[PDB]
């Protein structure tokens, strides 16, 4: 039939139809952009929901692998013993004052990384509050690992507007944020048709590139990047 | 697009005078026109430590040193004489009307729409539930704030002063008509139609309200309390100052108006407390919390903006709350 | 070519005094010369936040924190005593001639043309409609701004003082003479002829105007309100101070002049709202809009430029508005 | 001579001129918005710079006043006794769960309000970090006191675009945030001239209004609102 | 000039009231008599 678009995922069938068993069949292909992940032979009597549910397990497995592959680093606030983890904060980036650190009794509270050669600093609760305010990761930060670096940079000259694929990562249908086009248009303050112009690609007519401030505020509102 | 006016100041209806306190005896209240006024006198208080210590004053030696330096103060006190047990409170209430019309309105069209909204309210239901609840707050002595929590018997007499003379007299029992239930009574209904004619604009309404409370012989009566500049020595500190007008203790007028305002029962919290004052965001000072939060979408501003701008008329209880805030008045609109 | 004069300062005509208030009783208005004055006392107000939030303060805990720390202010309040229901407001009015003559000018040609234009105005239609409307605004107690919105009965007594004694006394029911319609009455016509003779320069007109208003027993009266310096703490803020001269609450003279000037019924907008003050670009500060906008050709300056520079005489009502602006004075002219 | 635009302030001289003593002078007036401030007669010989620095005192005073007027609330993380304050955080908006509270020995950590009526909540350290992350005040949050509630709402239907004065609070010249027009343009990802159409008012030509997303991302980058 | 029921001995009104209400540690019957008598006498209990 036609392709099923689940966020950045495209389930497109082969135009040729086979007759496995006695019933007609089609070879359905699941792509994440240019990379295919599962080619499966499914009947022509299958509805779109059944074709979606056939690939839903591989879709959820790829989502879990993307969450566990681009998870933000974790800073642990510990006491002077350095064993009882008093607090845990997921940070988008580590403090620049971090060096190879083991806690002592010289300072009551210490901040460490969750990595095995732990990097940390002697911190107070006010300074740890300031560092957690400045550097904390947003909840859906792992989608920034599924986006190119040139659409997340904060400088104007080294920034490219995202395509329809990278927009469909976070905005509509089965996007990884989980929001729809109407909700993401409500967060940006634009109309439904104006944002549908942004989401839909194809020809250049009725298709514009999103601006720097709108894309960055959308990633701020969606909890993907720059959202402390 | 019919936005809200930036300036939406409203004058208050139901203006109360300052409530003069006098002293007297029970069963002489039919001739209480000569009663001596309650005088704000002074008395000295010596106190020891009775507040929570912040873990550093809890040492025995430091606490005993704080005990050996007591905090001596002088407090303004209001007590009846030893032959007087009845506290009389007299105030006049003026019902104006024209509660729909704002004192200031930037947007004409918004003024016309708000006037049409109040007019369609009155055409649906007039000032009848609000006037009944205000008349109930007239009948019970809720304006006797702490002079009713231990009063044995309270009585309220309300006179309609038309041409400087009593046009209609009402006598009530402020303890039978409780501070919780808005029931129905014939004299209460007649006072409700009088306040209704005042609030609609049918006539001029001035009410002389006299209150008598069986507190006790020589007991402490509680007027409104003033604000302390805190400039003198710590010995004669003057921690408490009461309100008097001419050598005569009194309650503040806005306190009386707030106590008459205590009719709001339609807040989304339960009826365990009872009626609260009709404030924007339903605030209660004693509880320290706000019923009718803006988050639960039952504050005055959200209800008024739904009623006027986008014609989303609320329930009749919320309409009563909105019109009661318009009667109360305030500086509505963005500053 | 008759270019526009640079300075066009005009002296104010119909000079009022600071209208002092006192307290008393109805039917004792004849012996009101010995009435005790209204004193400006101070009282304490405690309030919660009732204005609109900035959507940063729509947080419930911010609202509860604002209730738990309520705002405390001291307010100057003016009240009658509990035995006094009538408010007496007294001022004196000086009607002067030479309305067209400017106090300052920068062109003898402009001064001669303006004097000639006012002269031909007076020859075709003198200060008859303007003095009728000024006598109307003297007759109704519009100088009782908020001392008439709840007043039961208002009386205005205007005495013509000639050689220190009364020449003619006019008594007016200020509630029968409304704030909307400019009707005709024989006493109103006599006062109009007196103000006409004063404005024409054919006589000296000094009036003692006394207003008695039934505000009610002990009620709050409303004088003019002064500047707030805000040089202290937020507790003893002194949020409101009223106007008094020597321990006697009074209304500002510019408020009385503004009330007398409310004669304009010829603005390009609808006149069913009511008369507004004659003032350039026809403003009322409560409604926040300017009737007679400069883009329309009906404000004072464009009508004056059409009437004088190029001799396009406007309609008779608009020329009454222009002459009324010349009567009220002002710093006209550009810079 | 003419008005000097410093911050939102306009130093407007009077058109008329006088000659105090033997020198010419002019009534210079400091306007914050449509409201005048301190007014001083400056001799005509005075330079524009002199005028500005002369009124600089009033200017600085106002800025200080505003900062104090809108200083954000501060919650204290205290121990079980409650007398000792381990941490202080400047909150943007108070949490929605605190109530009349005083630290109890039961809980090791308690969050309380800086005011006497201490309303708070007993929280652990990780919940303290979570609350500090979602409700921290940005360093220049006091300017949100000077802006109305319509231009600071996150809802687009209640959102009103800023005027020339409200935008001119925080874009260029001696602003409250201290940034320039080119710096504010580089923060929003576009060139200086397109931001100069946003800054300059007067006629409708070169008076494009800034969008909701661009205004909120600009407030994020300047540390005035939403910058946690 | 000497305080019995010192907060060191944990027999004052505030510790007993907090243990009674928050931790539900009901004290001795005479001590809850004392606590309710303190509530009868009134106060500005709470933070000061």
């Amino acid at each position: 039939m036609n392709a099923i678009h689940i966020g950045p995922f495209s389930i497109t069938p082969a135009a040729r139809g086979l007759h496995y068993g006695g019933l007609p069949h089609h070879q359905w292909t699941l792509y994440y952009g240019p990379r295919e992940m599962a080619i499966k032979t499914l009947p022509d009597s299958y509805t779109s929901s059944e074709v979606r549910d056939e690939f839903s397990d591989i879709i959820a497995e790829f989502v879990i692998d993307a969450r566990h592959r681009y998870a933000p680093d974790v800073l642990e606030l510990v006491n002077s013993d350095g064993d009882a983890v008093l607090a845990r904060v997921a940070v988008s980036r580590l403090p620049e004052a971090l060096s190879g650190c083991i806690p002592d009794d010289r300072f009551p509270y210490w901040l460490l990384t969750a990595s095995r050669p732990r990097l940390g600093l002697p911190v107070t609760l006010n300074e740890y509050t300031a560092l957690a305010v400045e550097l904390s990761a947003p909840p859906l930060a792992w989608i920034t690992g599924l986006l190119p670096g040139e659409v997340l940079t904060h400088d104007a000259e080294e920034w490219r507007p995202p395509t329809s694929w990278e927009l469909r990562h976070v905005v509509g249908e089965g996007s990884f944020t989980g929001v729809s086009g109407a909700a993401a248009a409500a967060l940006l303050g634009m109309s439904a048709t104006n944002f549908r112009k942004y989401t839909a690609g194809d020809s250049a007519a009725n298709r514009q590139k999103i601006s720097f401030a709108a894309w960055h505020y959308l990633l701020d509102r969606l909890g993907v990047k720059r959202a402390s | 697009i019919l936005s809200t006016a930036s300036v939406l100041a409203f004058e208050r209806k139901l203006d109360p005078s300052d409530a003069l306190m006098s002293a007297g005896a029970w069963a002489q209240r039919d001739a209480s026109q000569e009663w001596p006024a309650v005088t704000v006198r002074e008395k000295s208080v010596r106190g020891t430590i009775s507040n929570r210590l912040k873990t550093k004053d809890r040492d025995p030696a430091k606490l005993d040193a704080s005990i050996q330096s007591p905090n001596l103060q002088t407090v303004d006190v209001a007590n009846l004489p030893s032959d007087a047990d009845t506290l009389k409170v007299r105030f006049t209430l003026r019902v104006l009307g024209g509660a729909g019309t704002p004192s200031a309105c930037n947007d004409a069209a918004y003024r016309d729409k708000l006037l049409q909204t109040v007019a369609t309210y009155v055409n649906d239901q007039g000032f009848a539930e609000l006037a009944r609840r205000y008349a109930h707050n007239l009948a019970n002595a809720r304006f006797l704030w702490r002079n009713r929590v231990g009063a044995e018997a309270v009585e309220v007499r309300i006179n309609h002063i038309r041409q400087g003379e009593v046009a209609r007299a009402w006598r009530f029992d402020a303890l039978a008509i409780g501070l919780r239930d808005f029931k129905a009574d014939a004299e209460l209904d007649a006072l409700a139609e009088l306040i209704a004619s005042g609030l609609s604009g049918s006539g001029h309404v001035l009410l002389e309200v006299v209150a008598f409370a069986r507190i006790g012989d020589g007991q402490e009566v509680f007027p409104s309390q003033e604000l302390i500049l805190d400039k003198g020595d710590k010995k004669g500190q003057k921690s408490k100052t009461l309100y008097s007008v001419r050598d005569a203790a009194a309650i503040h007028s806005q306190k009386i108006g707030n106590a008459l305002r205590t009719i709001d029962t339609w807040y989304p919290d339960e009826d365990g407390l009872g009626p609260i004052a009709v404030e924007p965001y339903g605030s209660v000072t004693s509880q320290g919390k706000a019923y009718r939060q803006p988050k639960q979408k039952l504050d005055f501003y959200t209800l008024l903006d739904n009623w006027v701008l986008r014609d989303e008329a609320p329930a009749v209880e919320q309409q009563h709350y909105v019109i009661a805030n318009l009667i109360r008045g305030g500086v509505f609109g963005e500053a």
